[PDB]
RNA sequence: UCAGUAACGGUGAAGCGGGAAAAGCUCAAAUUUGAAAUCUGGCAACAUUUCUUUUGUUGUCCGAGUUGUAAUUUCAAGAAGCUGCUUUGAGUGUAGACGAUCGGUCUAAGUUCCUUGGAACAGGACGUCAGAGAGGGUGAGAACCCCGUCUUUGGUCGAUUGGAUAUGCCAUAUAAAGCGCUUUCGAAGAGUCGAGUUGUUUGCAGCUCUAAAUGGGUGGUAAAUUUCAUCUAA
RNA sequence: AUGAAAGUGAAUGCAGGUGGGAACGCCCUUGUGGCGUGCACCAUCGACCGACCCGGAAGUAUGGAAGGGUUUGAGUAAGAGCAUAGCUGUUGGGACCCGAAAGAUGGUGAACCAUCUAGUAGCUGGUUC
């Protein structure tokens, strides 16, 4: 803030008071009984067909195919390429 | 269809039976309940000051009252807002302050003081709030000297160029991260 | 009113608004105009254009020699230099 | 009001501003495991009533319920440890005031003379009341014959009720909660969101696929990706 | 106000002259005539701002000035509009009144009924001192 209307500074220059956390913005934080419990579903539940033909697909290194599917199945890249991350990790742990 | 407003005078007279009828219910509390100091969100209304919804946590916390006792009392407590330049602290601050500093609260269970509620009950007297706290409009500043200094400072130094600057700081930062 | 009609004769016969500096002067309240205009006072008036809805400063107009502060968000390229030989100062609102 | 504007191609909003009115909240997601502390119903008593017609309470029994009834918590938070201030009933008769309605009751002064007329409520003379000269009736234009109108936001008399005021009696109160602090923990709603597809007026719907945890929705930006802002759906 | 939009954003010259131009003054003291003055204006023009084109003083790649157009605007040039009522005209609502088969929705009976309907009317007829 400038004391003035334009730049990227712009605005009325005053002093800025630190705001304070509210807990609406702590949805998406892991819970270490939440993330213990999806540990345990993870393991008894299984996956799904898709996810466990492209993870052979990581293995053959087949990699370009696999997140290409992946999109197809879900929609978003994103949503893809959190899918194949949390895979390979799996594949690693494996 | 066609809405015809042949009601006018009744349904204004309807709102007086309703504001006397409801003041009479309640005659020792004040009938309007206190807002905060607020300003219009947009360059067209910035500048003014108006009444706001309620007082957020942060200015209860700083007054001394809990957000229970506040919504007892008559203080509406808005949680949706946050208050971000320490003025809209302040000029929401005495503003509570004043208004507990007028504000006296009738003891409960036969008039024995509890905390530091009141002592006198006979002052009971319903009044307008936005006389004892009107809302005032931005404090304009007069007759002040000097400021040569802008003088030399000829406007479009800043402005056209740091709003061409402004304009082309995405492909100027592009630029820098191109060549390192 | 039917009465004068011409079918009782027929009977049988089938955001920025803009101030120029020619009004500054006039936004004052008249004791700070009778007070302040054309004294040589050590202080200078000053004039917050905002306050009466205007958002752009345009030049149009002459000046009284009197200097004045004026404060604004934009400024048009001469009304600014017109103030500078009319003795006050042009500082721009944030 | 924006505004017949944006947008669409005649249809046609919304944010902002002013005003009317304002009031906040409750669950699921964790335990109390040193006690299912919870709840419906049957039976015996105690009551209370707009009310013998209603509404409960106590005791006891039985069943419901650990595939979860209570207490605590709902993101504005909050839980668990620490601190010293503050507080507290889901009660029960009496008196007085306050209003709501109904039920009733109380409301000032010419019908005095002459003429016309079937009839005076007409015309004339002489008066009266008026917080009452709105209206209607009475054998023709009636303030004073009558009902009414005004006083009336009232006097009276019932009946209940409005909840406050005082008072009296029980209560149980070994109590719980608010806020300084945290040495931290924070669970947060799935055939749902979403994507493609078909219909219909972005919304919804059928169809196949089908999610995630700083994730997800939504936009200013960027860039076609990004930061940033704001919110926390099912 | 201009520009498609970013954006910029209007007295030349007693806020002009150029001629003329209202009444007045103003007479030469008659009046006439002139002296004028010049309102609205009027035409012209000098110009003043935007767009268009050429040029880049500067000032923090940015950027703008001075200056050159006889290209542009129902532009500025000492604001004239806002509100209310009436008249007249026009557009839309049933739309001056009356009158065509038809069509839809939902019913009754073995075609009819009620609503939409006060329809399509480019016409026929009528339309008041």
């Amino acid at each position: 803030a400038p004391g003035l209307v334009v730049g990227l500074n712009k605005g009325k220059t005053l002093t800025k008071r630190q705001l304070p956390e509210r807990p609406s913005r702590r949805k998406g934080h892991l819970s270490k009984r939440t993330a213990f419990v999806r540990s345990i579903v993870r393991e008894v539940a299984g996956f799904a067909p898709y996810e466990r033909r492209v993870m052979e697909l990581i293995r053959n290194s087949q990699d370009k195919r696999a997140r290409k599917l992946a999109k197809k199945r879900l929609g978003t890249l994103k949503r893809a390429k959190g899918k194949i991350e949390e895979l390979t990790s799996v594949i690693q742990s494996s | 269809y066609v809405k015809t407003w042949f009601n006018q005078p009744g349904r204004k007279l309807r709102r007086r039976q309703a504001r006397q009828t409801k003041a009479a219910k309640i005659a020792p509390r004040p009938v309007e309940a206190i807002r905060p100091a607020v300003k219009p969100p947009t360059i067209r209304y910035n500048m003014k000051v108006r009444a706001g919804r309620g007082f957020t946590l942060e200015e209860l916390k700083a007054a001394g009252v809990s957000r229970r006792v506040a919504s007892t009392i008559g203080i509406p407590v808005d949680h949706r807002r946050r208050n971000r330049s320490e003025e809209s602290l302040q000029r929401n601050v005495e503003r509570i302050k004043v208004y507990l500093a007028h504000l006296i609260v009738f003891p409960r269970k036969a008039g024995q003081p509890k905390k530091g509620d009141a002592t006198d009950v006979s002052g009971a007297e319903q009044t307008d709030v936005a006389a004892v706290l009107p809302i005032t409009q931005e404090a304009v500043e007069e007759a002040k000297p000097i400021t040569e200094e802008a003088k030399n400072f000829n406007a479009f130094s800043t402005l056209s160029n740091e709003r061409a600057y402004a304009r082309y700081a995405g492909a100027r930062a592009a630029f820098q991260k191109k060549r390192a | 009113p039917t009465h004068v009609s011409k079918t009782r004769k027929l009977r049988g016969h089938v955001w920025r608004p803009t101030v120029n500096l020619d009004r500054l002067w006039t936004l004052l309240p008249n004791e700070a105009r009778d007070k302040y205009l054309g004294k040589n006072t050590e202080v200078a008036p000053v004039i917050n254009v905002l306050q009466s809805g205007y958002g752009k400063v345009l030049g149009k107009g002459r000046l009284p020699e009197t200097p004045v502060i004026v404060q604004t968000r934009y400024v048009s390229r001469r009304a600014e230099e017109k103030i500078k030989q009319a003795g006050g100062v042009v500082e721009l609102i944030a």
